[PDB]
């Protein structure tokens, strides 16, 4: 299997430099070039620049020749894109990509380039109100308020309960983030086989669980 | 100007 | 630049249908064009390279064309998993360009939302604050708003909505909506409510509470 692994999310201070790694495995490093391109949601994908780890030569889009530096280790199979002088311009999901064809992609990094500081999120249990009106589904829900950056990974019994969820994408007031997660259960099995959400907060070493309990 | 896959 | 212009910007059709989509190149000039499926957070997949050539493992309901510089997608008996964005990319002279992508939704029958309203909770209390949430689950089409009332009377301030990309296996959209309080605020009413309804049509779905 062909498959190009990119380092995780990062958040990056305006002025300063990230450096952004793609390891390649499933064929010989040296024999494809390496292919980057930025993804922003509302400009739609561009082409950064590539580097044959062959000769090591590389090639820029003028856009980013002064900004992107692209190196390779051919010992540990990476492709690094370095990114200097960074502004909010250069917040963007970064992909790494095998060949002029691209023919397979790595997963993506997200980079947030920001001051706002590093938060932890407030996890808050949604129970149906106590005057709750029943029928064969409950409704059950988790608010994930106030955290810095982007993202946050919630799930449900740690991941065993997944049908049935809608985590829905944050939204960013003041210098924090707020989402929620819904996920619907058959009503006899509520209280009586639990349900937990979890939510994981990388930037800020951070894990939260909040088992939802009936309101008194 | 013109991109050709190393052989 | 070579740059590729592509359309239409978002595609919306039926189960079983054909469908198709176009870069047209900016230079008379030829390239070698390949076509890509991207999902919502996921990594692109290389569908069509050299304009008609189908990649390893994906399905001939795939297929391209090029007529001069116009190049055109097609896709037949769609799929719910053929639900995603779908770009173009120049990959013949520096620097690469790629098409602003084409987005397929699924059309499905309508479908009214599942309403579920949430006082705030006493954690939150605590700490100041009063979030009443109210998810909209599962409804087609997208276009539905949502209205807010404390007591009787309308509310805009602070509410903060959130929407879910189209689900992949029923066709449906979903989405949350906050009304944030200040604990203070949200002791002095008493009745909360949540109304879905869209245009034109005047039946709202109401859930509510009383604190």
């Amino acid at each position: 299997q062909v498959q190009l692994q990119q380092s995780d999310a990062e958040l990056v201070k305006p002025g300063a430099s990230v450096k952004i790694s793609c390891k390649a495995s499933g064929y010989t490093f040296t024999d494809r070039t390496i292919h980057w391109v930025k993804q922003r949601p509302e400009q739609g994908l561009e082409w950064i620049g590539y580097i044959y780890p062959g000769d090591d030569s590389t090639k820029y889009n003028d856009m980013f020749k002064a900004k992107a530096t692209l190196t390779a280790d051919k010992s540990s199979n990476t492709a690094y894109m370095q990114l200097n002088s960074l502004t909010s311009d250069d917040s963007a999901v970064y992909f790494c990509a095998r060949r002029g064809t691209m023919d397979y992609w790595g997963q993506g990094t997200s980079v947030t380039v920001s001051s706002a500081k590093t938060t932890p999120p407030s996890v808050y249990p949604l129970a149906p109100g106590s005057a709750a009106q029943t029928n064969s589904m409950v409704t059950l829900g988790c608010l994930v308020k106030g955290y810095f950056p982007e993202p946050v990974t919630v799930t449900w019994n740690s991941g065993s309960l997944s049908s049935g969820v809608h985590t829905f994408p944050a939204v960013l007031q003041s210098d924090l983030y707020t989402l929620s997660s819904s996920v619907t259960v058959p009503s006899s099995t509520w209280p009586s086989e639990t349900v937990t959400c979890n939510v994981a907060h990388p930037a800020s070493s951070t894990k939260v669980d909040k088992k939802i309990v009936p309101r008194d | 100007i013109v991109y050709k896959s190393p052989v | 630049d070579v740059q590729m212009i592509q359309s239409p910007s978002s595609l919306s059709a039926s189960l079983g249908d054909i469908v198709t989509m176009t870069c047209q190149a900016s230079q008379d000039t030829s390239i070698n064009l390949n076509w890509f499926q991207q999902k919502p957070g996921k990594a692109p997949k290389l569908l069509i390279y050299g304009a008609s050539n189908l990649e390893d493992g994906v399905p001939s309901r795939f297929s391209g064309s090029r007529y001069g510089t116009d190049f055109t997608l097609t896709i037949s008996s769609l799929e719910d998993e053929d639900m995603a964005t779908y770009f173009c990319l120049q990959h013949t002279y520096l620097p690469f360009t790629f098409g602003s992508g084409t987005k397929l939704e699924i059309k499905r029958a309508d479908a009214a939302p599942t309403v579920s309203i949430f006082p705030p909770s006493s954690e939150q209390l605590t700490s100041g604050g009063a979030s009443v949430v109210c998810f909209l689950n599962n409804f087609y089409p997208k276009d539905i708003n949502v209205k807010w009332k404390i007591d009787g009377s309308e509310r805009q301030n602070g509410v903060l909505n959130s929407w879910t990309d189209q689900d992949s296996k029923d066709s449906t959209y979903s989405m949350s909506s906050t009304l944030t309080l200040t604990k203070d605020e949200y002791e002095r009413h008493n009745s909360y409510t949540c109304e879905a309804t869209h245009k034109t049509s005047t039946s709202p779905i109401v859930k509510s509470f009383n604190r």
